[PDB]
């Protein structure tokens, strides 16, 4: 029971960020 | 004395300035300008 290290941090490359807050502002 | 004084005058009428003023003033009500929006703007390009 040696614990292993979780998920690591993520990259989140900046395109789909991008293209998520584009998506979120043309709806707001 | 009067040639000189015309000659004055009528070079001030040429160095009138308010036209101008009123020239910049129209084109900055006919453009609008404005900033109010969002906080800052994410657009699409194709960079080459």
């Amino acid at each position: 029971r040696k614990l292993v290290h979780d998920k690591e941090l993520a990259a989140e490359d900046e395109q789909v960020f991008l293209m998520k807050q584009q998506s979120l502002l043309a709806k707001q | 004395g009067q040639k000189l004084k015309q000659d004055g005058d009528s070079f001030r009428m040429k160095l009138n300035t308010q036209e101008i003023f009123d020239d910049w003033a129209r084109k900055v009500q006919q453009r609008n300008l404005g900033v109010s929006g969002r906080i800052f703007t994410i657009e699409s390009t194709r960079v080459r």
